[PDB]
RNA sequence: CAAAGUUAAUAAGGGCGCACGGUGGAUGCCUUGGCACUAAGAGCCGAUGAAGGACGUGACUAACGACGAUAUUCUAGGGGGAGCAGUAAGUACGCAUUGAUCCCUAGGUCUCCGAAUGGGGAAACCCAGCUGUUACUAGCAGUUAUUCAUGAGUGAAUACAUAGCUCAUGUAAAGGUAACGCAGAGAACUGAAACAUCUAAGUACCUGCAGGAAGAGAAAGUAAAAACGAUUUCGUAAGUAGCGGCGAGCGAACGCGAAGAAGGGCAAACCAAGAAGCUUGCUUCUUGGGGUUGUAGGACUGCAACGUGGACUUAAGCAUUAUAGUCGAAUAACCUGGGAAGGUUAAUCAAAGAGGGUAAUAAUCCCGUAGACAAAAUAGCGCUUAUACCUAGCAGUAUCCUGAGUAGGGCUGGACACGCGAAAUCCAGUUUGAAUCCGGGAGGACCAUCUCCCAACCCUAAAUACUCCUUAGUGACCGAUAGUGAACCAGUACCGUGAGGGAAAGGUGAAAAGAACCCCGAGAGGGGAGUGAAAUAGCACCUGAAACCGUGUGCCUACAAGAAGUUCGAGCCCGUUAAUGGGUGAGAGCGUGCCUUUUGUAGAAUGAACCGGCGAGUUACGUUAUGAUGCGAGGUUAAGUUGAAGAGACGGAGCCGUAGGGAAACCGAGUCUGAAUAGGGCGACUUAGUAUCAUGAUGUAGACCCGAAACCUAGUGACCUAUCC
RNA sequence: UAGCGGAGAAAUUCCAAACGAACUGGGAGAUAGCUGGUUCUCUCCGAAAUAGCUUUAGGGCUAGCGUCGAAAUGUAAGUGU
RNA sequence: GUUCGGCAGUCAGACUGCGAGUGCUAAGAUCCGUAGUCGAAAGGGAAACAGCCCAGACCAACAGCUAAGGUCCCAAAAUAU
RNA sequence: UCAAUGGUAGGAGAGCGUUCUUAACCGCAAUGAAGGUAUACCGUGAGGAGUGCUGGAGCGUUAAGAAGUGAGAAUGCCGGUAUGAGUAGCGCAAGAUAAGUGAGAAUCUUAUCCACCGUAAGACUAAGGUUUCCAGGGGAAGGCUCGUCCGCCCUGGGUUA
RNA sequence: AACUGUUUAUCAAAAACACAGCUCUCUGCUAAACCGCAAGGUGAUGUAUAGGGGGUGACGCCUGCCCGGUGCUGGAAGGU
RNA sequence: UAGCGAAAUUCCUUGUCGGGUAAGUUCCGACCCGCACGAAAGGCGUAAUGAUUUGGGCACUGUCUCAACGAGAGACUCGGUGAAAUUUUAGUACCUGUGAAGAUGCAGGUUACCCGCGACAGGACGGAAAGACCCCAUGGAGCUUUACUGUAGUUUGAUAU
RNA sequence: AAAAGCCAGCUUGACUGCGAGAGCUACAACUCGAGCAGGUAGGAAACUAGGACUUAGUGAUCCGGUGGUACCGCAUGGAAG
């Protein structure tokens, strides 16, 4: 109340129509990846069988930052950002996205 | 309320020069027809706390039942009739005074337990009846010895 | 929980009231003319344990400037006659030697008198 | 002689303080009352005469109760076992273990009114007709309201007919209704700081329709990839998507989790029968098969008997519950007192030490209690039985069918989150109007591809909502201003013509053992006696303040002009939660009551007669902050299930944190902006929360209360008065 | 003849000891930037009565003005002289 | 002192000077800035006094000293020099 | 030891008291619970007990929890009591004496005079009233005072087509 | 002010109202007008001397001017 | 326009003059400067009629010079009977000051045996009346309108009938 | 007055993307702005240039336009929007 004046935000313009098809993945860290060694296929099962998150967004995705103490390389996944893609695929990692 | 029960809902004069005040009515609450102003209400008072928190409940009066020791390992002792002759003796055969809870098996035993409501120190209980005041309400007590899967089961 | 605590009431009542006994007439009778009449009284007997120190005081120098005024001698020459004098610049004993004391007060007037001396 | 000076108590009264009075009934306790709420039922009655009254009925003369000219009860049954002779005095004939009184069940009669109904009529009325009765210008008993439906007869204009009329049959069905529902009709006040949009809410009201629940429902569905498979309720999603003077607000669905988990007919097409447009071959009606459909299905050619509320929620047994209740253990003394269960001494019991009485607190005194038995009639529930009857698969496809003013289209509406909007989709009015299996519809305008379905026909338990009610009960409910307005003859008295409103009030004592007598007194009332543990205990009676009035009491005051005080204190009187005692108080100093508001009130600013009682910052859910605890990048179970309305245990559905940048595409420890990789912007750098509790504040709830003039709905009212007849 | 109404030789007159909008019940404890009321004890600290906007001027919203807690003490800022 | 977090209320004050404005350089008048005072701070002084001056109260006390201001009596100190 | 302690709206902290708390802990109670009353104790406060007396059934402890929870004050409310005040009024008209009645007579009854109304202040009759009528008895309230009287009260009769 | 009448009972009786009178206007009939959703009914078993509305208020004299504007009525050329 | 004009109309101003009147703003008659008369919102007349309004006179006269008298009721004395409003309690004086800017209660000063009783009103900003005057409320009602939105109703046209 | 005054030529920088750093202060706003990049424009070069000598000459959000738009485009493409 701006004491009959009209408010901050009673004085915003209209900014941004939203995408009804808005779609994340849940993404995790790769410092998850440094608690479970290997876990090989990396995938929504060993993350929910790791009890990570289990209501998730459909994927997975690890960031960059995070530790390559992973070994395997058939991390199954439906998109990992490319920075992580430098870490774990020059860290013996193998791209199953989807 | 006032407006739950009433007689009146109407103003019972009109108040200019006709002596007294600004006034609602006899049912407004400050005369003997009173309404109550915020008072109890129909509510629950129910929690239950977290398992760990639960559990660890347990093993606290637990372990000091563990070293004050007045829970003592009994055998079966389940006996013919339901007399509290029986439980009377078996349970004054040591006879810890003011008040006892009666660890049973989970098999449920029957003869002090479809008794012993008259033995007025005896708490028929089992490991369905745990909490605390299950136990520090007693404080002494005797078990039966199958208390390892009737105690660490999920403790 | 409709409680009253009915009677802890009527001892607040009870206890200010037997506490509040012995003026005029009413107010005992009464309530509340009383609960001021016990509290404006030690309203000023806490000034007058300040006031009967600032008026047994005048007592004090009122009578000891009448007999040092039966001497003659005003209150004002004689005090300035102790700070002139000796250790002594006790004040209100010497007030107090108004009984009989020719000794005591012309004497020690007379240390006033070797003091202004 | 005198001259001065001085101090006195005697107080009309009054004040202080004390003692004892009345007065008032708070107190303090009790509780037969009421509230909330659990479990289990029942959740409707009625013209075959309801609800509800009114009126009677009793050896008492009331009134309530209860019953209904049989009338304060009758029959029959069965329990039951000592007195009965409701309320309660209060009386009498009496009555009764032979079995009463009583309890239960069934039958009986059931005054009048009332849906109220032979006709009229203001409620307790009047007047009838008919049929028998039995006698009378009687009486009895029944029939006689209407509408609907079904027949039967009648038969106008006008021949048939028809309208219309008459009779007969069917409570049908009118009506009373606790709450929930559904459907129609439907506001305002508010709030939005005003307010015209919105909101309030399609809620208040009102009307109708229903049952124990109702609706509710079997995809012409959702969704978007493998995705399932009627509904319903709850949690979730989550105030998420959205809509909206985009203000103020309002507001999803999907999917998932739990409970509950049943679908089945018909028309159609056809086939057969009849009758008939019999205008023949009829192409309409009646009966029975046919089969109820989505990846089409049925009819046509093939061809199989599965209990079934579903392919018969009939009848017969079984079992058990309400509906009468029955048994049902376990103790003595002493002390105290008016009385032991209290204290003391001992003993017992055990499916009963729940609870309540008992003159004073009981396990063993009693009711009871736990358990264990009992019902003929009683209303049921459930199990077994053949029966109580309609269904299946199946390949192929001659053509037909599959739900016409129907979808749709125009306009006007409305609901759907949806305020006309890109507006879906559904349902209305009005108008126009298809296709029909090569079909048609949905997939938020719409055009193609794909997914799903088959409307435009009907029924569907269950899980749910709420209690007037029936008990079984439970209380950190409440104790007579409370608790129901109503513990009490309460909806009473009483007000008002009416609609309406709406009070006050319980307690003697254990037991009335209620004060014989005697005396005063017109009587009452008192006083003695006696009563009882107690008579300050005496009939509104336990306990008894408080204001008010007193009566006695020590001191002081009748030269005094005070918020009525202190402080000191002459003097007097008395001796205590034994204390540097108290009660006074002359005199003397200094001293503008209390509350809200205000800049400032002492106030001639308010307000308060007094006294006592009541009498006002909560909780429901949510957020934030702060702590407490727990564990920790892992915390966390919601709803629900289990269970004692326990606990615990189950239940991970979901939710929080665990990187963000940008509207978004997207990118990602970087990201956006920008030609920039320039700078800037937010970002890990910039280092833990989660969950619960608790406290403060928050927000929706009348939300700290007391408060108008108001607004609308529903209803009442022309005897005052105005008009009119 | 009954209230969104009536009546009316009409004043805003009356509609039951009484009306410019009747009375009764419900909405609905309508609402009320305005009035009043607020109850146990202590300790510590300690105001403002101003700016800016405002259908705002007897009211709100910030900011100035208190209090408590926490994070360090812009490495002293503060405050004096 | 900053920062962060809650939690406030305050909006309308006067008065005394001092400097302004308006006003009859009328006002216990308004409206500023500036300090104090009250409010929200007793006691003393001025006869009482919210605003002026002095002096900031935890409490006892039968202590003294002192601020302004007083010292012929009320009413205390100097018929002081 | 030093320093601080005026303080309203303000904010922080802490504690008291009431009631219910099954809790326990653990008692009291008829030799007297609670509650009341006087009280010349203590506690910084709120508050606490001691004794005397009433009084004759529940109450207290501790500690903790939970709260319709702390009472003056509002035309607060309800109930009681003042006050004014022995004052206003005693509700539009004249009775009078003697005798009775009783216990008690102004006010009841009679006698005897007076008086008033008398197009009524007569009688009779609508609505209305709903038994108020009369007889007998009584005087708790009512009668605006008294009161033997009564439209007051108890009992009993009383209305005919 | 004609008059008589009526007028606020709980103030005001009047110059206020009303009234005959006079004026204008509307209505040809299942009237107009009015009340009611309609139905039904009033108007009135009325028919323009009647009904409705507006003014003024006996009697006497008199009612002057202005159609610019408004409203009303009527007309239709065009605009809309 | 007619016609009336200090109008129930001119505050213009006691307009002017004359009459009533000694004394005459009001009264009448004319004048007519008509702020702002005035024609059907009738205008000017108009006997009788008025609980009219005024102005004058006659009559009668305690209204008044200037009062006084008696009769009745209260009042008041007593017996009986017996309320209301009312409020912090108050043993409540005066002056002059002071002060939310007017004293009972305050400072200074004055007079005052104590308590009444009958009458009276200056206070006690007396009561009774949360001002009906004024102002405010984002207050409400009612009323009006060529406010804005509407509504019915009235009248077109379409169109099923 | 090294003119901001006055007159000539070039002239379209009254550029784009910014913007360290600041000031002003309830917020919203507002006042500037070093320097850099992309190229420019004068000016031989240097140098200057993000309006006027500085200061009035201007208003919040919505809503509907105008154009562009690597954005979304509701199963799916497009389209609608």
């Amino acid at each position: 109340f701006e004491g009959g004046q009209t408010e901050l935000f009673r004085r915003m313009p209209k900014r941004g129509f939203l995408n009804v098809n808005r779609k994340e993945y849940a993404i995790v860290n790769l410092e998850t990846l440094n608690r479970l060694e290997d876990g090989a296929t990396v995938s929504a099962e060993t993350l929910v069988a790791a009890k990570i998150v289990k209501d998730v967004k459909s994927g997975v995705k690890v960031l960059a930052n995070g530790e390559l103490t992973a070994k395997n390389l058939t991390v199954k996944v439906a998109k990992v950002s490319a920075a992580a893609k430098a870490a774990i695929e020059a860290a013996g990692g193998s791209v199953e996205e989807a | 309320n006032r407006s739950a029960v009433s007689g009146g809902g109407k103003k019972p004069w009109r108040q200019k020069g006709t002596g007294r005040a600004r006034q609602g009515s006899t049912r407004s609450p400050q005369w003997r027809g009173g309404g109550t102003v915020f008072g109890p209400n129909p509510r629950s008072y129910a929690y239950k706390l977290p398992q760990k928190v639960r559990q660890l409940a347990l093993k606290s009066v637990y372990s000091t039942k563990v070293t004050d020791g007045k829970l003592i390992a009994v055998d079966t002792l389940d006996f013919a009739a339901p007399k509290t002759a029986e439980f009377a003796k078996v349970i004054s055969a040591l006879s810890i005074e003011r008040k006892v809870l009666v660890v049973l098996p989970n098999e449920g035993n029957e003869f002090a337990e479809l008794s012993a409501r008259n033995l007025e120190n005896v708490k028929v209980t089992t490991a369905n009846s745990a909490s605390v005041l299950d136990i520090v309400s007693a404080d002494k007590l005797l078990v039966v010895q199958s208390a390892l899967t009737q105690i660490e089961e999920v403790l | 929980a409709r409680v009253k605590g009915s009677v802890a009431t009527r001892k607040r009542r009870k206890r200010i009231l037997k506490l509040a006994k012995g003026y005029y007439g009413a107010k005992h009778r009464l309530f509340k003319t009383a609960k001021e009449q016990v509290m404006n009284s030690y309203y000023y007997a806490f000034r007058d344990r300040r006031q009967k120190k600032r008026d047994f005081r005048k007592l004090w120098i009122a009578r000891i400037n009448a007999a040092a005024r039966m001497n003659g001698l005003s209150y004002s020459k004689l005090m300035h006659g102790l700070k002139l004098a000796d250790i002594e610049v006790n004040r209100k004993m010497l007030a107090d030697i108004a009984i009989a004391d020719a000794a005591a007060f012309t004497a020690l007037a007379e240390e006033a008198k070797k003091a202004l001396a």
